[PDB]
RNA sequence: GAACAUGGGUGAUAAGGUCCGUGUUCGAAAGGGAAACAGCCCAGACCACCAGCUAAGGUCCCAAAAUAUAUGUUAAGUGGAAAAGGAUGUGGCGUUGCCACAACUAGAGUCGAGUGACACUGCGCCGAAAAUGUACCGGGGCUAAACAUAUUACCGAAGC
RNA sequence: UGGCACCUCGAUGUCGGCUCAUCGCAUCCUGGGGCUGUAGUCGGUCCCAAGGGUUGGGCUGUUCGCCCAUUAAAGCGGUA
């Protein structure tokens, strides 16, 4: 749950979803970087389900370094009432992606490792990935 | 109005023909035989007139078709009663009864009118015994375009 | 490193995207002597480029004439699809 | 047998060959062999 | 693609003669059968039918190593001549034969009976056991395994008449 | 059906017409107006003059010319030309 | 006031939902195509005619006109209805490398002829369960009478 | 359980139970199976299978629900 403290406004618009990708096209903090292929909000949720679960397959092993952090905060009415009176308390922090941005790096240990562990990690998230070796 | 001839009773002479089904593909010999049971072939073809031949089949047990609808492609039918679906012929029903599977497949490209049912009543299929229309003297078509 | 190029054409309607299957790039050379006069590449060429300067050295060009050592500097990467596009050099002067 | 979408080879004695619209596995053992579903 | 040019011979005790699309193996060996091998350009020179039939076609490697195993299997097993051997695991299989009609028995209150066909020989060197013969495994095969499947045998505790040998799973319970 | 908890918004005021009023190149009359807004996005230039801090309007008849002033300010003008 | 196509808010990147903005049609518009279908595509009826050329869409039969020509792609009736995934599907695009790889086996030697990860693909396959009766090609039916291109010929409105 | 307000306010008039049905499969019984932590009787999960079956009572009005005694079994639904 990587959410911020403190913000002005709690009410917002949803983000723009159409185009392509602006920055975070590379990974830095380790030799490999698992890439996305199309659009979608990740919401900060499915990024502690996916990482917890990442390091149980690391078993504590080697270091991650998280590329994507959620601003936007979304937000949700409670039970289904009438239309219009209001808008609903935030109940979530969302993330927007677009193809071509290296959502995840890591350093160190072996490409079997990286392999069957972003293999694992992508299983959780609503986007299509792809595979990327630093290709130079 | 003007100047156009109209085919009318006593005026037009219909004959009679004979084609083989032994190595056709039942769809492509049914098309080309609608139209001469409508008598789309004269330059004397009127459409409020019963114009056109008559057909005889001789070989409708050497009936063949193409891809794997000899297996499924299965003819339903029903009898108005609660739960009287009848599907017991599919696609193999060219051993039993075969007569049935052309005139079904050549009635089924006919006009639905009071004249398109008299006029499919001009075509006579046999299993693959010979017809006994001798006292007709029907001509051999065979050859289809 | 002995790769050569030539003078590609401008005016571009956008219809290169489909000659561009087909292999090539654009490229254009900085420096003196000469101008922004572009220079068109192939790929599967480079697909050894592995052992051509590394990064950092020389190309020849054969581009009709000055052919001297001239330096791709830019990057150009492209998303989606391991593709290339606008790759270009520059004169040593 | 068992029946999931997500058939494979399985186990390091499993492998794989079309049939008519089952690509189920052929192999040694009845703890690891699976048709599609 | 997979056996092209696998072209081997054909010294028989018979011979092949090729009109239709099939051959057809008069030998003392085997006298006189054949199915419809293959509607592929099939050639028969001096002794044997080996034809580069196909290729190019993905069909067309699967329709070697069937057709030219049609014609192959036919050839050898009506020129050959070979079937192997059943087994025998528990006490009290009855093993005999009556012509074309053997028996055994596997605990059933009433020993139910089970007739077979010619062309492939009724072969009875069995007291509690199966080994048998024939000439062509296409037509012993499928009789072969009605023999091996009465009482699909113990799968706990060995009971059951079955094949020439292999392991069967071996459970345990209370 | 249910009474709900009603919303603590819904304040607006009147917009006021902001701009420019005169179009560069064409004729005027003494006194008119050429441009309204709060502070002094364009300031004065040549025979105009600010009103009670907006308003910059003509001091004689013209053409208008809409032109820089240093680096990043700009200013407006009239000249006597006919 | 309504739908359709775009640019946003609100709701659940729910609704044939709801509120504004820019266009067109319906409203107040007949005629041809989408099987039937105010709002979608083509096009605006002053009246007569048993004259001719075209538009969208089409040319095996119902039902006007090619069972046209040249080239590829597809084996499911795909065409003629959904997704994450899954894989010894594939025609095209690059690899990589043994001159062994199918029967060798460590959990070593041969003989004779193709093997594969990876990358972009184009078309397929499985994932795919509903209540009166086949039951979304409109029907008969089709391996071209399907799809992607090219050039042609002709048919087609109350348009000219 | 809700959301929207498109047909009906010069009327589309009623929840259980009784009487009589008909269709589905996401199978309660019977049937054909691979697999079991299936020796056997038994039984658990899965696959195919829709022809016919699928009980009488006590207790509040109960569409629910608990209990008594049986039965090869006392399945879940759609059809204003």
């Amino acid at each position: 749950m990587l959410l911020p403290k403190r913000v002005k406004y709690r009410r917002q618009h949803r983000p723009k979803t159409t185009g392509r990708s602006k920055g975070g096209n590379y990974v830095t903090f380790g030799e490999f970087g698992l890439q996305a292929t199309t659009t979608s909000w990740i919401t900060s949720r499915q990024i502690e389900s996916a990482r917890i679960a990442m390091t149980r397959y690391m078993k504590r092993g080697g270091k991650v370094w998280i590329k994507i952090f959620p601003h936007t905060p979304y937000t949700k009415k409670p039970l289904e009432v009438r239309m219009g009176a209001g808008k609903g308390a935030v109940e979530g922090w969302i993330a927007v992606v677009k193809p071509g941005r290296i959502l995840f790096e890591v350093a160190g240990v072996s490409e079997e490792v990286a392999r069957e562990a972003l293999r694992l990690a992508s299983h959780k998230l609503p986007v299509k990935t792809k595979f990327v070796k630093r290709e130079e | 109005m003007r100047q156009t001839f109209m085919a009318n009773e006593s005026n037009i002479e219909r004959k009679w023909y004979v084609i083989d089904a032994e190595g056709q593909t039942l769809g492509r010999l049914s098309s080309e035989v609608a139209s001469i049971l409508r008598g789309k072939n004269k330059v004397t073809y009127t459409p409020h007139v019963d114009t056109g031949d008559y057909v005889i089949v001789i070989n409708a047990s050497k009936i063949e078709f193409t891809g794997n609808k000899e297996t499924d492609k299965v003819y339903y039918r029903h009898s108005n009663h609660p739960g009287g679906i009848k599907s017991i012929t599919a696609g193999e029903l060219r051993r039993t009864n075969p007569e049935r599977l052309i005139e079904n497949s050549i009635k089924g490209m006919l006009p639905s009118t009071r004249l398109g049912e008299k006029q499919g009543k001009k075509l006579f299929v046999y299993g693959g015994a010979e017809h006994p229309h001798a006292a007709q003297q029907p001509e051999n078509y065979e050859l289809r375009g | 490193s002995l790769k050569s190029i030539i003078r590609q054409g401008k005016q571009t309607r956008s219809d290169l995207k489909q000659l561009r299957k087909s292999g090539k790039v654009p490229a254009v050379v900085y420096g003196y002597g000469t101008k922004n006069v572009s220079v068109k590449v192939d790929e599967v060429e480079f697909i050894k480029v592995i052992r051509e300067v590394g990064r950092n050295g020389v190309i020849e060009l054969g581009v009709g004439s000055k052919t001297i050592k001239v330096m791709v500097a830019d990057y150009q990467f492209d998303p989606l699809k391991n593709q290339i596009t606008h790759i270009d050099f520059l004169a040593i002067n | 047998m068992k029946v999931r979408p997500s058939v494979k080879p399985i186990c390091e004695k499993c492998k794989v060959i079309k049939r008519k619209g089952k690509v189920m596995v052929i192999c040694e053992n009845p703890k690891h062999k699976q048709r599609q579903g | 693609s997979r056996v092209g040019k696998k072209i081997i011979d054909i010294p028989s005790d018979v011979t092949v003669t090729f009109d239709g699309n099939h051959v057809t193996v008069k030998g003392p060996k085997g006298e006189l059968s054949r199915t419809l091998n293959e509607r592929m350009t099939f050639k028969q020179e001096e002794n044997t039918i080996e034809v580069v039939r196909p290729s190019d076609s993905k069909e067309d490697r699967t329709n070697h190593g069937t057709t030219r195993a049609l014609l192959n299997n036919m050839v050898q097993g009506v020129s050959q001549g070979y079937v192997k051997v059943l087994e025998l695991v528990g006490v009290g299989y009855r093993a005999q034969m009556q012509g074309k009609d053997l028996i055994l028995n596997v605990g059933y209150s009433h020993p139910v009976e089970i007739k077979a066909e010619e062309n492939i020989t009724f072969s009875v060197e069995k007291n509690t056991v199966v080994k048998v013969e024939g000439i062509s495994k296409e037509q012993v095969g499928a009789l072969a395994s009605n023999i091996r499947s009465v009482r699909p045998p113990e799968p706990y505790k060995g009971k059951g008449i079955r094949y020439q040998g292999e392991y069967v799973r071996r459970k345990e319970g209370k | 059906k249910k009474g709900v908890s009603s919303t603590k918004n819904g304040r607006d005021s009147e917009s006021k017409r902001l701009g420019a009023k005169r179009a560069d190149g064409q004729f005027v009359t003494g006194g008119s107006i050429l441009y309204r807004q709060r502070g002094t996005k364009i300031y004065p230039g040549e025979n105009v003059g600010r009103g009670g801090d907006d308003t910059l309007f003509a001091k004689i008849d013209g053409v208008v010319k809409f032109e820089r002033k240093g680096r990043d300010k700009k200013q407006v003008s009239v000249y006597a030309v006919a």
